This record gives C-alpha cells, structure tokens and sequence, in this order.
C-alpha cells in the first residue's frame, strides 16, 4: 500500500472481459461465454433497480 | 462441513426439524421469504423451526501465503472469472439433459404404436393359421 | 414384460452423467455459434440496458446531483467543524 | 429519523444504553420523570444513562454509498449468496430430470425386447401361414 | 456492548452496476484512493511534529 | 436426533484455498485492519494539532 502510494501506481485490473474477438479459440470460447453470464446477471441486475426506481434513491437523499 | 445450498463451509449453520440438513443462516432465510417451504423435502417450514446449531471449531482460516496483494486482487477476479463459467457450464447442459430427455419420450410413445400395428399382423396371422 | 433393476438403473444413471460431465469438459465450429448468441444478448440485453439506463439517469442524474451536491456539503460542515 | 415513541421526526435525538434506540429527548426525558424506565424494555434507565447523538470525534466519515469499500465488499456477498441458489434450481431440477431418464431409458431396454420379439413373431407367422 | 436499531440505511447502486465495473474500475479506485490517503494522511503527521 | 452427514445436491469443496468465499472474508479482515490504523493515525495529527 504504501508502495503503490509513494511510486504513484495503481496496480492493473483485467482488461479483458470488454474488448475480445470473434473466430478466436478455446480461449475466446471462455471469453465469450463469461460475456454472456454478466450479461445476463447484468440484464437481472438492471430488472431489481427499476423495480424499485427512483423510490429507493430518495429514500436514501431523505 | 458443507452446507447443502451453495456449498460454503457454514459460518452461522442452522438446521431445518422438518428434515434433518444443516443449513448457513442466511440462504436458508431467503427460501423461506421465497416460500415457506425446505428445499429438500418442501415441506411445510418456518423461520422460527430453525435451530441455530453450533460449531465453535471447525472454523479455520485460510491463509492464502506470504503473497503479493496486488496479485491477490487478479486472484479475485479470476476466481469470480471461473465460478461464472462453472456456474454457465451446469446449465446449458441441464438444458439438453432435459432436451435429449425430451427426444426419447416422443420414440418411446412412437414405439408403442408401432407395436399396436405390429399385434394385428400376429392377429392376423393367428386367423389365417387356424383355417 | 419389464432391488436389482433398482440397482442396475441408479448405476447406469451415474454412467451416462460421468459421459456428460466429460463432454462438458472437452469444450470449454461450435464456438461461432455461442459468439453469436452473445451477439444476439449484447444486442437485445445491452439495448434493454440502455434504454434503463437512460430511464434511470433521466429520473437519476437529476437525484444524483441531489445527492452529490449534499455531500459536498459534509465536506464543508466538517472542515469548519474542526477550525471551531 | 423517526422517535420511536412518538413517531414524529425528534428535533434533540438522544440515544439510550440500555435498549438501544432512537428517542427525541423532551419526550424521552418526561417518560424518565414519569418513572425511571426505558419505555420498549422497561429496563431501568436514567436520565443521565442517556446520551444525545454526536459526530464520532476527529475522524472525518462519509455518507453511505456504493463506492465506499465495505459497502462494496457486502455487495460482493449478495452476489454469491444469490448465485449460490441459482446452483440449487439447477441442481435440484437435474436430480429430477436424470431420474425420469433413468426410468425412461429404462422403458425403453424393457421394451424394446418386445418390439424384437414381435417383429421375428409376426414374420414367423408370415413365414410358416405361406408356406402351408 | 448494547446493540441498536434504527430505520436501516440504504445506499442506491449506481445505474451502470455490473459484475465488471464492481469488480474493476470501482474496487481499483476504492483501494487507489485508501492508499493515496493515508499516504498523504502520513506526511500530514510528520510535518506537525 | 438427526443423524448422518448431511452433503446431498450439493458437491464436495474441501476448504479450499484458491477458491472464492474465504478471499472476501480475507479482504474483509485486511480492511480492518485498515479503518484501526487509521484511527489512531488521526487521533495523534489532531492531538498534536
């Protein structure tokens, strides 16, 4: 921590999940199909905060 | 040791009267706001059947080694990386279990008829024999 | 026609579930077609995402600064907490 | 945000340490007078066993929001504790689509010895009536 | 130790919530900004003594 | 009584260490650390203030 505070560097994250390609191989096979489970966690995740929508956000402004 | 819901090592196990499974205190709860129903046996459970079950002991922490933490944040991001394929992988195949399942009801139903047209044609033999 | 054949079903049964967890295992030709099941979700989820997105930031940007712009306030409320 | 006694929104919050809870002060201060009791318990307390709401100390804090690390980190929790269920509907629906295969796979080997039989049965009968 | 309730809080998870950004750009800037800080809080310490 | 070992739909996962649940409950226990540190950091700069 206080090496990544003083060199003034934050350690790197996966890049990955975003970008990826079509006909790639068994590696882009997993790739795609991680893709599509955040996707679709994504997609429920999206469902729960509508549900609710601006109701849960005032709340929490009160 | 396991839970039988997610497969976690329970840390605040609670077991179900109705049938005998210790389960974590947490998911067992979602259930019943769910349904008042287990998930084993579906029988008719409440959140006040639950008794909170003990375990002082068994509790051990992994520690994981010496390790770089800016390593360790890559190691959650992979681990989570997999779980989700893991998790992918368990259903597709449910799919087309339940798919395949589907192809042999309908040769099993067809084969039955087959056999009906197949009875006739020892009936008819049957008559022709005796003449 | 149709203890034992109760027996002989169950471990036929785990036999035909070892053969489909080994399929499974193989795979992760067939991988274009999952590309583009996922071209179809990033499509269709992804729209549905931003129309919720835009639904929700149009009722919630205007929350947000709300929000934010009372935080600012803490911020505030406790720098001159302390000089007093 | 609300007095539990009340049910207003108290002016001079005062938390008590003996059932702890929310109370507005002048009408807390008058149940003490009344007699000394916390009024959800009504366990003994005291006027000066309450104590108004203050800011922590030096520390400075921040609202409660998604960024902050430990309400990401319980994020985290509900995402595979959620997920973990997800497993059991898939799990518990395989245990039931394996076994109505096993019975029907089974059905099928029982059966199909009889569709054998019928088939050499029926052209037997075919192969020894047209000969006679 | 007492033990106190109160109406419960609630925070709203932003409306670009996902595995993704939660996992990577909202947890980086979390331990970014936890060093950073007591970094800085470190040199604050030092210079008033 | 409720006897037997209960593991049924559910998978074995013998405590592992490179799995998933645990490395929360390890990220948990290091930010502890943290907001303790933290603390007294703060302390001593306001009471040297």
């Amino acid at each position: 921590v206080a090496a990544g505070k003083g060199e003034k560097l934050a350690a790197i994250d996966v890049q990955r999940y975003i970008q990826l390609k079509p006909p790639g191989t068994r590696e882009s096979l997993l790739q795609s199909a991680v893709v599509w489970e955040y996707q679709k966690s994504r997609n429920d995740n999206l469902y729960l905060l509508e549900k609710h929508g601006e109701k849960a956000f005032d709340s929490s402004l009160e | 040791m396991f839970c039988s819901i997610s497969g976690e090592t329970p840390k605040e196990p609670v077991i179900s009267r109705v049938s005998g499974n210790v389960y974590e205190k947490r998911l067992i709860e979602q259930v019943i706001r769910e349904t008042s129903k287990d998930p084993v046996t579906q029988q008719e459970c409440t959140l006040e059947d639950l008794v909170p079950v003990k375990v002082p002991d068994f509790v051990r922490p992994r520690p994981p080694s010496a390790t770089s933490l800016p390593a360790l944040l890559s190691l959650f991001q992979e681990e989570w990386d997999s779980v989700a394929l893991e998790q992918f992988e368990l259903r597709r195949n449910l799919t087309e279990t339940k798919q395949e399942l589907s192809t042999a009801l309908y040769s099993l139903d067809a084969a039955l008829r087959v056999i009906s047209r197949l009875t006739k044609e020892r009936d008819e033999a049957r008559e022709a024999l005796a003449k | 026609x149709x203890x034992x054949x109760x027996x002989x079903x169950x471990x036929x049964x785990x036999x035909x579930x070892x053969x489909x967890x080994x399929x499974x295992x193989x795979x992760x030709a067939a991988e274009k077609f999952y590309t583009n099941d996922i071209q179809r979700d990033l499509a269709k989820k992804a729209l549905e995402c931003n129309k919720l997105e835009n639904r929700v930031y149009d009722l919630v940007r205007s929350s947000y600064e709300q929000r934010n712009f009372l935080i600012k306030k803490i911020s505030h409320a406790w720098k001159a907490l302390q000089t007093e």
